[PDB]
């Protein structure tokens, strides 16, 4: 077989309805390998291309693009939703760079992948377009993720006590972000993609954690440094569990961690405001001050953090050049970087199972 | 994950012994030349199987400093399980063991199950503490005895699994 797919210029539509409009992420067909509709969009390409029907080209290209959008801006606020398109949107153009014929796309190509390259058609101008679209996707992930943390993450990662041996606990947030994880891996979405959306949750969660200690007296204590220090370390024995150290995920964690320690630690003599000092490189001098300030004991024995230590701090912070930052932006995006993953997937052993209802689809 | 049992276990003895890297190599297979002296109290789990039963360790681990007393309550605290440390190459870490004895005997519960470690056991041309001795240290406190070596991963996890068992006979 060619790897082709024909179909007539009036089951254009009838084509995007089913394959993008209409098809559904937990299909049966559509989970025995990851990014069919990518391929089998692509497989339509080739065909034009052969073709050398220049309108078929624009309008098939001009109807996948916009069938995509249309997905997203009604099935808006489901995740697997969005995770689904932005895996295949990101394997079409996958597909479109490894088929391109150009010759830096082509390095990891066997000889027949080479002979199922385009021939009559650059599309350079349309990759930048899906190029940018998957951006926007990717945007919208994060904020649909976002929101559904958001509510979970300061009763769990503060207020709900488990260190001295419904509402949201850790527990709560664990399996949510097991539930993330699995739905981007069944979908087959990019693992560079997968790592950026982990180090996004992350962040999410240090910032608001992190926020709430800077907002709150009734957080600052030793004791529930042990307590955010402890629930820190299950999200990192998470990351382990999922191979995910190299994420950048577990770093994001970092100014949290040295808050927690923060309050853990001797405040009083000046090899404790040294140490301190040299602990704390991940936080500003402003929320240093600030946690010693809200430092609020409750046992008798020990007292608050005096105004001569504080000073002592602000003394030795006056040579360090760091940000002026006090609270952090919660709703801060990490600009996203997406790979080429070109695929040994060969297209004419691609097979378009019944239950996608595309029958009117020749295979050439 | 499921368990069926969880089992707090800390780590105890002079600041440098490998508390730090006992707790990595059991809990992650990971080990750490240059680790620093350990900030607040850290934590550690790891699951393994006993008579059949999943028993969830776990392992706070901290500095063997001085400190608050309600910290040091908090860290004992629910505590079933303790791996009393010392340097077999460092007598002076050895000597200490009553020490922490002491302090353990202050703070935890009177069935907590006590395993005495020598750790460091790789480093056999600088031994200033005889295994027999410290064997019979021991013994005579009723206390569980073992050489590991965090560096070579020599019976750490023999240890672990040793004194979780040994809390599996008095709590199942
Ligand atoms: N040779 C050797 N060195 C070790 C061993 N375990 C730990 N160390 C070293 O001893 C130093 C102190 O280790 P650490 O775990 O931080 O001691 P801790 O204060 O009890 O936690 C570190 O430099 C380790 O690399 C071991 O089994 N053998
Ligand atoms: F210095 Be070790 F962590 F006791
Ligand atoms: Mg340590």
């Amino acid at each position: 077989f060619q790897g082709m797919l024909e179909y007539k210029k009036e089951d254009e539509q009838k084509l995007v309805k089913n394959l993008i409009l209409e098809l559904k992420p937990r299909g049966v067909a559509v989970n025995l390998i990851p990014g069919l509709p990518a391929y089998i969009l692509f497989m339509c390409v080739r065909h034009a291309d052969y073709l050398n029907d220049d309108q078929k080209v624009r309008s098939l290209l001009t109807s996948t693009i916009n069938s995509i959008k249309k997905v997203l801006k009604k099935r808006g606020d489901d995740f697997e939703t969005v995770s689904f398109w932005l895996s295949n949107t990101c394997r079409f153009l996958h597909c479109l760079k490894q088929y391109s014929g150009e010759e830096g796309f082509m390095k990891h190509n066997t000889s027949r992948q080479n002979e199922h390259c385009l021939t009559n058609f650059d599309l350079a101008e349309y990759r930048q377009v899906l190029s940018d679209l998957a951006i926007q996707i990717y945007q919208q992930l994060v904020r649909v993720l976002e929101n559904i943390l958001q509510p979970m993450i300061v009763s769990g990662m503060l207020e709900h006590e488990t260190i001295q041996g419904g509402t949201y606990t850790l527990d709560s947030i664990l399996r949510q972000l097991n539930s993330f994880h699995s739905v981007m891996c069944q979908h087959g979405m990019d693992p560079e993609l997968i790592k950026q959306v982990v180090k996004q949750m992350f962040y999410i969660i240090g910032a608001i954690t992190l926020n709430n200690l800077l907002l709150r007296k009734d957080m600052c204590s030793w004791s529930k440094g042990m307590q955010i220090r402890y629930n820190v370390s299950q999200l990192e024995e998470w990351l382990r569990d999922k191979n995910l150290m190299n994420s950048g995920a577990k770093e994001t964690l970092e100014p949290l961690i040295q808050a927690a320690q923060l309050l853990q630690v001797k405040k009083k003599t000046d090899d404790d405001a040294e140490a301190i000092c040299s602990m704390c490189n991940a936080l500003t001098t402003a929320q240093i001050v600030k946690v010693l300030n809200l430092y609020t004991p409750v046992n008798e024995f020990e007292e608050r953090v005096s105004v001569s230590f504080i000073r002592t701090i602000q003394m030795r912070l006056r040579d360090r050049k760091d940000s002026p930052q006090l609270l952090m932006d919660a709703k801060h995006i990490f600009p996203v970087t997406f790979p080429f993953n070109p695929s040994s997937l060969a297209l004419e052993t691609i097979q378009i199972p019944a239950s996608l209802g595309l029958g009117f689809i020749s295979r050439v | 994950d499921e368990y069926d049992y969880l089992f707090k276990v800390v780590l105890i003895g002079d600041s440098g012994v490998g508390k730090s890297n006992l707790l990595s190599r059991f809990t992650r297979n990971e080990f750490n030349l240059e680790s620093k002296s350990t900030i607040g109290v850290e934590f550690a789990t790891r699951s393994i199987q006993v008579d059949g039963k999943t028993i969830k360790a776990q392992i706070w681990d901290t500095a063997g400093q001085e400190r608050y007393r309600a910290i040091t309550s908090a860290y004992y605290r629910g505590a079933v399980g303790a791996l009393l440390v010392y340097d077999i190459a460092k007598h002076l870490t050895y000597e200490n063991v009553e020490r922490w004895l002491k302090e353990l005997r202050d703070h935890a519960d009177s069935n907590i199950v006590i395993m005495l470690v020598g750790n460091k056991s790789d480093l056999r041309h600088l031994r200033a503490v005889p295994t027999d001795e410290a064997r019979a240290f021991a013994e005579k406190n009723g206390l569980s005895f073992i050489e590991t070596s965090a560096l070579d991963s020599t019976n750490v996890e023999a240890a672990f699994q040793t004194i979780l068992t040994e809390i599996y006979r008095i709590v199942s």
